[PDB]
RNA sequence: ACGUACGACCAUACCCAGUGGAAAGCACGGCAUCCCGUCCGCUCUGCCCUAGUUAAGCCACUGAGGGCCCGGUUAGUAGUUGGGUCGGGACCAGCGAAUCCCGGGUGUUGUACGU
RNA sequence: GUCCUAAGGGGGGCUCAUGGAGAACAGAAAUCUCCAGUAGAACAAAAGGGUAAAAGUCCCCUUGAUUUUGAUUUUUGU
RNA sequence: AGCGAAUGAUUAGGGACUCGGGGGCGCCUUCAUCCAUUCUCUGUAAGAAGCCCUUGUUACU
């Protein structure tokens, strides 16, 4: 019975709602902070 | 008659089985006249319905639901239930009396009726009953359903 | 499974009934054209040494 | 033992009319309590049915009414004076309180009005000493200590001083 | 002859917590009150703990940690003698004296000292503290939540009354002013008069003012250092206003307490001189031998 | 676990995501219970909630593991000490690995398991030993 | 070190008896006008800190007290995992308890203000 | 054919079953008072688990016993 | 899951009994009715995707 695989980045499905959508403005945020 | 009722049947000493038959026979004759109890026996009665006897349980429950729909003022807070303690705080439920008859002025979802037929007539604007208006049978079924609406409504 | 009612009596009868239905009995026993009605049903279970002397006292 | 916060004082008189039975004599009752004490008395119901006492649950059949201060001592007085100041010693119990009986509240001093007719009484006298509030209260509860809480014997010589009776 | 306390009732007894066999905490409201949203992480909790004495108020800012409580701030009611009040330091007044002086020491420790100032003249009006309008932006004002303890919060109490100290101190104490001592519960209207008379203890003046009217007797065993130290029931107000004044100025004022005074070391010193020994092992097992001495004599 | 009050700690542990903690399923409050099995487990923090947490279990079915996501109050959970000896190993081994290439010299980065005990010298002085019989003298006696 | 407030472990802290308590702090206490609640100012609430008292609470000490807790032993014993072309349980390689008994104890500690 | 398939929420106050000792009628059993009382009561599992300033009981207001959307467990939809 | 002093018995001696039933001459009765009595308590961790410092983004706090 071999452990199975697992991703870096696993998916926000599960997670709090409200904290999801501050976590994704605050990508969107960084995001435009990185195209700067 | 149901006081000896209550002490034959109904005692300490007696059997499960006697106090079972001692309170449906009280229950029966509370459906067919309500107002025979007093309120101290008639709690005292409904508190039979912790007994670990099942007959026991039973016919005080099934004495204390019909005095929740029928006259819930001398059932206690505890075991008046919920629509019983909302309609005593509205008001809407009103205590039963000796040769007191139903004396209507208005037909039953009358009002519901009118309210009806003016919402009919506003939504065609923007596209009493009893005395003038004939009541027509689709009216009348019409009336009914808003009756009953109106009465899931309050149950609800 | 371990019970009260294996350790009480389960046929009880008094000595006056007892007597009254032996005298009766023994009366219907006299009568050979008499014949009991529903008699398995019927307690009839109530109804249904000089040697040794000898031996005792000498051997 | 001479200090003065041991000394020992009435916690409370308590006056307790058992009818028996409901109605106008239970009304009657608590009106002899209350013209006596002057509170409003407090009603007691059955907790059980009994058949032979003729009595079901939640009837009401008792009336009882408690009092402190010097109107329970002025009570206790009156009781003693109907009772000839004279107590048997079974009616001291084992905590220090004590209590008595009279047949008829006419003996009181109250006067006699045939429309409420003539009623007994159990006077009952729940002795203390300074320092019950720390059962009594709320915050920070404790128990008394063996050496506070009052004794038989002197609850009877308590009463064979102040009351001058005759306990026997 | 049935024996309840036997060993096997001692054996099975499981006891309460310590400070509710000494009916000091109610755990349930503790619970209740210490609990911060898992999702806040380590944001603290402030409460302003009450506790009211026979002769003393203790008033305290406290944060809960996972071994212990912190007294963040703390005011106590004896400390009001340094700012003028030297009597009635119980009374409601007194309450509302010790829960200012606490909020203005909490919101000097905390630095927030200039930007929130409440109410500066009493009213008796029920307000909260609101955002300030900060030259950076909006600052939301410094919360805590009231502890009573084990106290009857009843309409009338000295425990709302620290709470109104704290309120009109800048603190955002969330509350309602239905248990102020001037609130009508038929009318569900407040008595703005009647609370400034509290906040200013007039209560306590008409008190004195009918006593001495009626029965000198009483009024003379009752208020009798008001008498000795000559203030009067019109003076009240403008003691508790200076007060008021004096703690909003200075709120760290120190008070020399009048007790005896040493240092810690020979606070101790005293202590253990006044202070009887547990019996060493040998001396235990000496008695025991005599108790056993005792015993074959018997 | 004693009856009575639950101690007021469990409440005061701040709780974030990616910590590892165990399921103990307190008996006294029922809100918040996971299932009968996934009791004594432990797991990863994924979400944080006002009074729960979600744990990252997984469960074995047949012959493969599946993931599973479960949400436990705070009163049941409690953190776990399996990676403490990781993480007083990681500070300890990061401190004393910057000190010795500050000092120079170089120390062991690898914990060792029990190597075999080298040569010592043991005295008889005042401990002369005793000479023992397969069954004892006293026994025998 | 001793108190007070809020507490953490939650009987080494509980229950039953006695003995003592500098300083302050506690507590009992005194009064029912106002706020408030009661059959009863008992509880709760308001006012007093003046008087009285350590009587009780509380603290400390004592007990061949009940209980509770912690060590030795019990014991490398019971039990358990593998081996033999071992006997009709014992050896080999190993892991490894708790009772019963013998004793000890009878609370540590954080923050803040004081004595 | 009649009857039963169970009133929830918030806040506050108080302890239950039972035992001992006492009070005219009153006693085995009516009401009242004190002390003891780790739950031996009650909560709709008759000897399961859990609850004592409560999850029990009483009092005051109330129907979160309401709409909407995903996630998880028991395991395509439920 | 089932059992349960929530059980299983005893009732001779005491009553109430009377139309309960029945008999004899409205009256007594003979059974019988009951009541009064009593007995029985295996999960996780052992790193380079990890650790630390700095720095932003947010409508969350």
């Amino acid at each position: 019975i071999k452990k199975p695989k697992t991703q870096r980045y696993p998916s926000l499905k599960g997670t709090d709602p409200k904290f999801r959508r501050n976590h994704r403005h605050a990508l969107h945020g960084t995001a435009k902070a990185l195209k700067e | 008659l149901v006081v000896k009722i209550a002490n034959e049947f109904v005692s300490e000493a007696s059997a499960a089985e006697v106090a079972a038959a001692g309170l449906n026979a009280i229950r029966e004759v509370a459906m067919r006249q309500p107002l025979c109890m007093s309120e101290t026996l008639l709690q005292d009665l409904v508190l039979y319905q912790k007994s670990k006897d099942k007959g026991v349980m039973m016919a005080a429950k099934g004495l204390q639901s019909l005095y929740r729909e029928v006259y819930p003022e001398m059932l206690q807070k505890k075991f008046r239930g919920k629509e019983a303690t909302m309609g005593l705080r509205a008001g809407e439920i009103k205590p039963l009396k000796f040769g007191e008859e139903e004396a209507a002025e208005d037909i039953e979802g009358i009002e519901l009726l009118e309210k009806y037929k003016e919402e009919q007539k506003k939504k065609k604007v923007e596209q009493k009953l009893a005395t003038t208006t004939i009541l027509t049978p689709a009216d009348l079924a019409k009336l009914k359903e808003l009756r009953q609406q109106a009465k899931l409504d309050k149950m609800l | 499974e371990p019970n009260r009612k294996w350790f009480t009596n389960t046929r009880v009868i008094s000595q006056d009934t007892l007597q009254s239905f032996r005298e009766a009995m023994a009366e219907k026993q006299k009568d050979p054209y008499t014949v009991l009605l529903k008699s398995n049903k019927l307690p009839m279970s109530l109804i249904r040494h000089q040697a040794k002397m000898t031996i005792e006292r000498e051997p | 033992a001479q200090n003065p916060m041991r000394e020992l004082r009435i916690q409370k008189l308590v006056l307790n009319i058992s009818v028996g039975e409901s109605g106008d004599r239970l009304t009657r009752a608590a009106k002899v309590l209350e013209q006596l004490s002057g509170q409003t008395p407090v009603y007691s119901k059955a907790r059980y049915t009994v058949r032979q006492f003729g009595i079901r649950r939640n009837e009401k059949i008792a009336v009882h009414v408690t009092v402190r201060g010097p109107k329970a001592e002025e009570i206790l007085e009156r009781g003693l004076k109907v009772k000839e100041y004279e107590l048997r010693r079974r009616n001291f119990s084992e905590t220090g309180n004590f209590g008595f009986g009279i047949s008829e509240h006419i003996d009181l001093g109250i006067k006699y009005d045939p429309s409420i007719g003539i009623y007994g009484m159990d006077f009952y006298c729940c002795m203390t000493r300074p320092g019950e509030r720390v059962a009594k209260r709320r915050r920070c509860k404790s128990r008394i200590g063996a050496s506070h809480r009052i004794t038989r014997e002197e609850t009877i010589r308590w009463f064979k001083q102040r009351f001058d009776g005759i306990v026997r | 002859h049935k024996l309840v306390k036997n060993s096997a009732y001692y054996s099975r007894f499981q006891t309460k917590f310590k400070r509710r066999r000494q009916g000091k905490t109610d755990y349930y409201a503790r619970k209740r009150l210490i609990t911060q949203a898992k999702n806040k992480y380590n944001a603290p909790k402030y409460r302003l703990v009450v506790r009211f004495t026979n002769r003393d108020i203790i008033t305290q800012m406290v944060t809960s940690e996972i071994n212990g409580d912190k007294i963040f701030a703390a005011a106590y009611s004896h400390e009001l003698r340094a700012y003028g009040i030297n009597h009635g330091l119980t009374n409601w007044a007194a309450a509302y004296a010790t829960g200012l002086l606490l909020a203005r020491r909490v919101l000097a420790k905390l630095g927030l000292d200039k930007t929130f100032t409440g109410v500066e003249e009493p009213n008796g009006e029920y307000t909260l503290t609101e955002a300030a309008e900060t030259e950076d932006g909006e600052r939301r004002p410094f919360k805590a939540i009231l502890d009573v303890g084990l106290a009857r919060t009843s309409t009338g109490a000295r425990v709302f009354g620290v709470m109104k100290g704290a309120s009109d101190g800048g603190i955002f104490i969330p509350h309602s002013e239905n248990r102020f001592p001037g609130y009508d519960i038929e009318t569900e209207e407040l008595d703005t008069e009647v609370l400034k008379k509290y906040i200013y203890g007039g209560h306590v003046a008409e008190y004195m003012e009918t006593l001495a009217d009626d029965d000198e007797e009483r009024y003379k065993s009752q208020f009798v250092k008001y008498i000795e130290d000559d203030v009067e029931a019109d003076s009240l107000e403008e003691l508790y206003a200076e007060a008021h004044k004096q703690i909003r100025a200075d709120p760290f004022r120190k008070y020399v307490s009048d007790a005896p005074k040493k240092s810690k070391e020979e606070w101790k010193a005293e202590s253990l001189k006044y202070k009887k020994a547990k019996l060493s092992r040998e001396e235990r097992k000496a008695r025991v031998e005599a108790k056993i001495k005792q015993l074959l004599a018997e | 676990r004693k009856h009575g009050q639950i101690p007021l700690s469990t409440y005061l542990r701040t709780y974030r995501v990616g910590d590892i903690v165990d399921i103990k399923v307190n008996g006294a409050v029922q809100k918040g219970m996971p299932h009968k099995f996934y009791h004594g487990k432990t797991g990863v923090v994924y979400n944080v909630t006002k009074s729960a947490v979600g744990v990252i279990v997984y469960k074995r079915v047949k012959h493969r593991y599946i993931e599973k996501r479960i949400n436990v109050r705070i009163e049941h959970v409690k953190p776990s000490r399996s990676r403490e000896d990781f993480l007083r190993r990681v500070k300890e081994n990061a401190e004393l690995k910057k000190k010795a290439k500050a000092e120079g010299v170089p120390v062991q980065l690898k914990r060792q398991p029990a190597m075999p005990r080298e040569a010592h010298t043991v005295s008889i002085a005042d401990n002369k030993p005793v000479t023992l019989a397969p069954v004892a003298y006293e026994t025998t006696i």
